């Protein structure tokens, strides 16, 4: 059985450190953890497998290279992404009242 | 050419200027496309420039339209009842920009061959020239070689 198609929407945690620094406590603890370089293919893998699964939003090919630190990856999962149609966005974009927009698709 | 084109003279629809200035244009019918080269101008100016022109021009309503088209198009409608369809196709968001602009500013007013580059209603304050101004009057209004 297929699973419903997921939403592309993320909206950062609020918690968003804590819960990366809980996991790379489970991963990897020293100071300045965010410098903590993600060269370990096996550590890279882990920390990004656990985020991906618990915040639904994982880490494209094009961007697997470039976090390169934990920083990095702090930076990807703060910033935010949205999936509505450009149909939505418009109509929600408070637009003026003598502006009317239609789609016929 | 002149000849082979109808002319009209300079004019205003309801003299647009005396009491207040009234757009004429009234209506901005935008026919877009999701998908397709040709709209990729107007898909742009939808985004980033028709709300500034809506909320630039409030006397006029524009309706966006996004629908399957090859040629999208803008369709003017203007108080006087005249309308002007202008191809958007293939055009830039400058362009669109500077069409939508023109459109604006222009009168429902057919574009053909103005006769006089001015129109005016009073032409004449001190009295339209006759064969008898400048004339002098005679004496009991006698014509010339009268014997009384």
């Amino acid at each position: 059985v297929c699973p419903p198609l997921r939403s592309r929407a993320y909206t950062p945690p609020e918690d968003l450190q804590s819960r990366l620094e809980s996991y790379v406590k489970e991963v990897f603890l020293p100071s300045n953890w965010q410098d903590i370089s993600l060269e370990d293919s096996r550590l890279k893998f882990n920390l990004l497998a656990h985020l991906a699964d618990d915040l639904g939003h994982v880490v494209p090919n094009s961007r697997l290279h470039q976090m390169c630190r934990v920083r990095d990856v702090l930076d990807f999962y703060n910033v935010p992404i949205q999936d509505r149609s450009k149909f939505d966005e418009l109509s929600a974009s408070n637009l003026p009242p003598n502006l009317k927009i239609t789609w016929s698709y | 050419t002149a000849r082979g084109t109808p002319s009209r003279f300079l004019a205003s629809v309801l003299h647009n200027g005396l009491g207040r200035y009234v757009q004429q244009l009234q209506r901005l019918s935008f026919s877009v496309s999701r998908d397709g080269a040709s709209s990729r101008g107007a898909r742009e100016f939808v985004e980033r420039e028709v709300i500034d022109f809506a909320r630039r021009n409030p006397g006029v309503v524009i309706y966006v339209n996004s629908r399957p088209c090859c040629v999208p198009r803008v369709v003017a409608e203007y108080l006087n009842g005249a309308v002007r369809e202008e191809s958007i196709h293939c055009k830039s968001v400058e362009e669109i920009s500077t069409l939508v602009q023109k459109l604006a500013d222009q009168s429902g007013l057919d574009v053909i061959r103005i006769r006089k580059p001015f129109h005016t209603d009073n032409p004449s304050i001190q009295g339209q020239w006759h064969p008898f101004t400048n004339k002098p009057t005679t004496f009991r209004g006698l014509r010339p070689r009268e014997v009384q």
